[PDB]
Formats: C-alpha cells, structure tokens, sequence
C-alpha cells in the first residue's frame, strides 16, 4: 504494498494551508512528479502546479502508539576448496507517538491539464526524444509522523573466507562488522508516500494510469 | 456462504452523516447507491453525482449496533518440496508464510437498504451507465455488464486497536560442492486507529448476459469475483 | 425442522402497529412472498399485501434465558503414494435474553386473492412462460430477539496434503485457519422464520401447500 | 544504498549562522552553495567567494533535531597466511587489527536544500568555473567534470564524546634455525569535544561526459567516488 516508507528524515513536512494551495512549502508535497523513486529529490514541476478542483478533496487518518519492527537473517554458505560465510543480520524498530495521512484521488482531466505545464512538457519532450516510451510518477499521498520517534538499528556483518591451495599456501581471512544507532528525533516529517505511474509507449492515443504496490 | 460483509482497506473515508445519505449526497466514494466495476475499484464510480431519489418505499432501516467486537485470526502454512537429480544432486526448498491478524473495536454500526426492480431498472437506463457499457468492445462479453452497487455499510465509531505479524521463512538448500542459504524476516505493524471512519460494505452483483435475457441481481456470498478477492470477515 | 435460523442480524424487526396493517416497515414480514430461502432479500409483493381478515390472527409466545450451542467435527482422511487430512473443528454459541415468537395460519381464499396481486401475478407468469411449474414461499412466522444476545463462533480449518513422486519429487502443503468472532449485539433483529411451500405443476385445478422442514 | 551523510574529519570549522547562510557568507570552508572536486578536498572550493543569489524558490526548509544521538562501531578483522617451501621452511604471517569507535552527542541540527536546473546551471557558467574546467588537460576527460556541491549541513549544538581504541597484532614466525617475532600495540584515545561546530555534509555529485550530452545530477548514495571513500553513518 500500500505504501512506500522512505528511509529519510531530512524533509520537514508541508503546512496544512500550502498544502492544496498549488505552491507547497515542503520538499515533498501531493501534485510533485518524479522521474523515478530514487531520484526522489529532482522534482520535475518545481515552479509549482495547478491548484486543486472544488471536486478534489484530501482525506485525512489519524494513527496513534503505531510502531513498527522488523527483523532479517541471511546466511550465504558455501562449503567446499574453500569456504564462505557471509552471515547478515539487520535488526530495525521504529516506535511513533503519533501519525496522520493524507491522501487524494487524480482524475483524468487534472493529469492531462498537469502534463500541459511547461516543466511538464519540457521533460516529456526530453524523454521522448530520448527514450521510445516515457513514464513518470506523481505522489498520491503521504504520511507524516507527530513529534518524532525512537529508532533502533542494529546491524551485524560477519565475512569469512578459507582458500586451501595445493607450497600449500593457505588465505584466511575473517571479518565483523557491528552497528548499533540509537536516535530520538523531536521533529515531524514525512514516512511513506504512494506513488501513482503514468506511462506511454507505442504511439497510445492516451497515456496509461497504474499503481505501484512493492 | 453465509456471510457477506467484504472489509475495506482504505480507512480514510469520512462516514455519511443521515441526513447527506438519504438525500444520496456522495460525499464519499463508499455510499449508497453508488455503482462500481469491481471492489478493487471502489474509486472509479460509474455514477457522475447523479443519484437516484429514493422513493418513499425506499427505507434505509436501523441502525444495527454491535458492541465488544473483538476477532483474532492466524494463517499459517508452510510448503516444502525436494528434488534430486543423478553424479548426485539433491535440492531442499521450503517456504514457510504466518500471517496473524488480531483486531479489536468497541461500535460499530450497521445500514442496509433493500434495492427493487423498479430502482435499478431507472439506475440502468441512465446515460452515463448506457455510455460505460457502451465503452466494452469484444464479442464474448455480447452485451455482458457486471456491475456491483452499494446496498449495505458498516461504520465503526471510535476506532480500534490492530495487530499484524507476518513470518516468512525461505530455506533453500542445494547439495552438489554445496550451498544452502536462509532468509527469515519478521515483521510487526501495531496500530490505534482513532475516529470515525466507514468500517466494510456489502454489494449486490447484478449481472445481464445479453438483451435476449433478463437483468438478474443477487447478493454476493463468500467471496468477490475478482481475482484473489477476500472473503467475507462475518 | 420446526424453524429455519437466520445467520444475519442485518435486518431490524418489524414494529407491532405495521405488523398486521398490509405495508410492514421491515425487511421481512409475515405475509411476503420469495421465490427462495437463499433469494431472501427479493419481495416479490415489495408494495405490500392486503391487510389480514378478522378472523386472521397472531400468535405470541414469549422466551427467556434462551441459549443454544452446536458443535461439529469433520475429518476427512485419505490414507494411501498420498495423504490427505482435512480436519474441520466449528463451535457455536447464542446466548439471548428475550425472545418472542409471531405465528399466523393461512387460508385458501387469503393465498388465492393474494396470487391475484400485481407483482405476484406478474411472477407467477413469468415462471410459467420460463418453467413448466412454478413453486414460491411464503414467511408465515418470525422469531424476534430483544435487546440481543452474545455470540462466540470458533472456527479451526486445517488441510494437509502429502504428495509422493517416483527423480523423485515430494509436495508437502500444510495450512491452518483459526478464527475466533466475539460479539455483543444490542439491538433486536430476526432469528428464524418458517416457510410454507406453495406450487403447482402438470396442470393442475389448484395450487398444492405443503411445510417445509430441516 | 539508503544513508547519503558523510562525516567530517575536522571540526574547528565554526557552524554558519541562519542569517549568514541565507546570504549566502562563505564564513566556514564547509558551507551550502560550495563546490569541491572532492569531500577530501574540502578546502580546495571552487567558488572564489562568490555565491549565486538564492531566488524566492531556494528555501533552507527546517532544522530537523536528533536527541540522544549514541552509536557503537566495532570493526575487527584478522588475516593468516602461511608460506611453507622445500631442505624444509615454514613461515607463518598472522594481521589482526580491531578499530572500536564510540560516539555519543547531545544535540544535532540539520539543514537541506534542494538544488533546481536553473540553478545549477547558472552556477556552472560563472567565469571561476569555466576557468577550472580549462585547467583540465586530457583526452579520456573529453569535457568530463566531476565537482560536487554541498547541498546539506548537520551542526552538532553541545560537543559529544568521543572513545577510540585500535589494536594491531602481528605475528610474524620463519622456521628453518628459527626466528619468530610478535608486535602488539593497542593505542587508545578518550575526547569530550565541547563547543557548536558543523558535523557532517550532504554532497550531490554533478558530472557531464562531455558537451554533446547533458549535465546530469544526482545526490551520492553508500560511498563517494574517492579512493577508498568512508561509507555514509547515517
């Protein structure tokens, strides 16, 4: 998937006002189009968009005690005349005080009228010209935490390699990686966004509308 | 089947107030009266804000109040296969999936109204429906509309508590020389929605294979036609 | 069967005044026509029916600390190069506070001036046009609960499947399915009706009316 | 990838102001607005103290604050070898180093911007930079620049500690006669800095292979193009 978290927490979130205004105030704000996930910061309609139809509305959620944790083990072993132990363990928790989320709905006209912006039209053009079949994406919703949260990372890398060779030379090479970081942030931003795909190849009278779930 | 209430899984829909429902005003996209293609496209409404006006033999009912509503659901399986092959190679996979749902809300309130066949007959000659199944074009669908309305909502009213645990462990072990390699992760997602929010609804699917035939309706029990739909939660 | 119970507590009970005046102010009354039980919901006689005669009367009978609770155990095991094991464990249980019980009797000169209704006659062309003979019913009694009652549902689905291959390929699939419903209605609703089965077929004078039974 | 913040290895540069850095004052060699042909050679800038105007559509955005900031890093290895030739002669090499790193902070302050086209590319056409590119003298760089600008600050309000311990062993052991020689030095180094000083910066890699194609952008992910670059902490 419903939603894409974003590991980031350098963007500070939009302001309520500025938020169907057509200007936002925020790094990231509903109506930006990016050329790919991540190349999340080159917002392609930068100057800004159309604002909003009486029609259009934001719907708004409220969450509260959310968190969120998860764990990952991988271990790559390979025994043979040599041996490898590639062992990964990933340990990460994030524990919220309070969350909202705002989403919208696009429709056919509004996408059409947005793609006639100039930044718009210069990058379609670009990407045209360039690539046989362009596509973008548009932010749908996002959602933003209260107040910050508690995180936890916890990061466990361990390598070992045993080459046997037959003068029996013999390499052994053993190492550990340890990462644990704790942080207490005291700011609001943005956690995860939906991200809507417009595509078109082919010569398609009209171009495609699809979602992305991961 | 026996139960035919599917759940959302969009909570931001603001509830309809009783005054807005019983004049059909879509403030909205779950509501009454409103018709579309499938459940997974509850967004794409085939009505233009053109909503019948309910008759005076149309009633919406009461409001079916249930209290203490507390569920606890967990899916587990696990699937294992082994193939071997001659020189001698043996390959060892297995895929395990909990998923362990537990949900608990103190209201939630039920409406439900009861369509006729004069009230649909009306819905389906509207100009915006003639142009939607004017818009299909291929031969084994020869007039065939499938179309689901609204007839019932549930609202829950104050929120509630979830919990979602999902385990996925993925064993995958060659034999040859040989390398095994085990993913398991873990993870946790636990919430406490608060507000008033449309909670499921229930559709009736009605169906006309051709002109020849009559346009038939009928609620839907167990679970939707659509791929992978979700069963009915009660 | 005596009774056919209800699994829905989506329609709300039928007030006392309109109960015997032609035009019910429920979903379900005692004088309405369905041409099935799974096709509960389509009245044929949806504008109503004529009022009951005076020599027409309800029946009333009243319950209290009525509760009642069913299990049931299906095992269904195949033992062979395969096994199969489907174990079905489900558990019921209603515990009301008040029931109340509305029965009625029929007529012959009731149900005959009342296949002379519009939609009923309208009906009973149709599956004369479309089937050779045509059979309908008709809610004779309601079984009405006040103020609700708790329910608990327990229900335990497992499957196992045991495949074996002879190259020699196996196929084990395991699943489990647990659910556990705890509800407090407090609201009156139905619990069960009674059918009465009219039909006629082979061309006969008149109609036959039989009862129906679990 | 995930983490894009690379730490410094100096911190007497004195945090920039809100004022100051809105004017664009390149108090600090570390300040927004400064291009570097690399993070290790920060003092090497570019811009001879002439910083582009920031228009209406430049914002700061905020100072996201991070409390309790205390992380552990632990990073040991050990390598063996063993060399034997025929008369017989072994010898054995054994390399253990352990760096342990420990840091704890207060308080940290960040401040991003978000570089547009228009931008960018009146800054590259300043006479400094045409003068810069002209310094380059080959032929696999037809046209090919790499600078980077620094597009984010993260300002450590308070000092922190520090604890740094590193481990070296070498055994090194020759078996004819026979000699064998162990070194082990453990060298340790406990700080408390104390003062407000910049702490880490966000760089986004700007190159363009030559004239026929475009300039392109992009923020640098996991570790820079340097020789044997420090992988971003956080």
């Amino acid at each position: 998937e419903e939603w894409f978290p974003l590991k980031q927490t350098h963007y500070p979130p939009p302001t309520i006002p500025s938020m169907k205004t057509g200007h936002p105030t925020g790094p990231i704000s509903i109506g930006h189009i990016i050329p790919d996930l991540r190349h999340l910061d080159n917002v392609i309609n930068c100057k800004g968009f159309e604002p909003f139809p009486p029609n259009m509305d934001v719907f708004t959620a409220h969450y509260e005690q959310c968190h969120f944790g998860d764990h990952l083990n991988s271990e790559f072993v390979v025994q043979a005349s040599a041996g490898l132990h590639h062992t990964n363990i990933t340990s990460d928790r994030w524990e919220y005080d309070s969350v909202v989320e705002y989403a919208v709905y696009p429709t056919r006209q509004y996408i059409d009228r947005l793609l006639e912006s100039k930044e718009v039209r210069q990058y379609i053009q670009k990407s045209k010209k360039l690539l046989g079949g362009w596509c973008v994406y548009m932010v749908t919703g996002i959602m933003v935490a209260r107040g910050g949260g508690r995180n936890v990372t916890s990061e466990e890398k361990g390598a070992g390699v045993s080459g046997n060779v037959g003068f029996a030379p013999e390499v052994g090479w053993d190492t550990k990686t340890k990462t644990k970081v704790n942080a207490h942030h005291t700011t609001d931003f943005v956690c995860a966004i939906r991200l809507v795909k417009i595509a078109k190849s082919g010569l398609r009278s009209s171009w495609t509308m699809k979602k992305v779930t991961r | 089947m026996d139960k035919c209430w599917f759940t959302l899984d969009n909570a931001h829909y603001p509830p309809p107030s009783l005054d807005s429902m019983r004049s059909g005003h879509p403030i909205s996209p779950a509501s009454l009266g409103h018709l579309i293609p499938s459940l997974a496209h509850l967004d794409q409404i085939i009505n233009a804000k053109a909503i019948e006006p309910f008759p005076a033999t149309m009633d919406i009912h009461g409001p079916t109040i249930i209290e203490d509503f507390k569920w606890d659901h967990s899916h587990e399986y696990s699937l294992s296969l082994g193939g071997k092959v001659p020189l001698n190679v043996g390959l060892g996979g297995a895929f395990s999936r909990s998923v362990a749902n537990y949900w608990e809300f103190d209201r939630l309130e039920r409406y439900i109204m009861q369509p006729t066949r004069s009230y649909v007959q009306k819905c389906i000659e509207r100009d915006e429906v003639k142009r939607w199944i004017a818009k299909n074009k291929s031969m084994m669908m020869m007039g065939r509309w499938e179309v689901y309305m609204i007839t019932g909502i549930i609202v829950a009213r104050g929120g509630g508590r979830k919990k979602k645990e999902k385990t996925t462990g993925k064993e995958f072990s060659v034999e040859v020389p040989g390398g095994k390699r085990n993913t398991a992760r873990q993870k946790t997602w636990g919430t406490s929605q608060t507000g008033d929010f449309v909670w499921a609804v229930r559709l009736a699917k009605i169906t006309k294979s051709g002109l020849h035939s009559d346009w038939k309706m009928e609620t839907v029990f167990g679970k939707t036609s659509s791929f992978r739909g979700q069963k009915a939660i009660f």
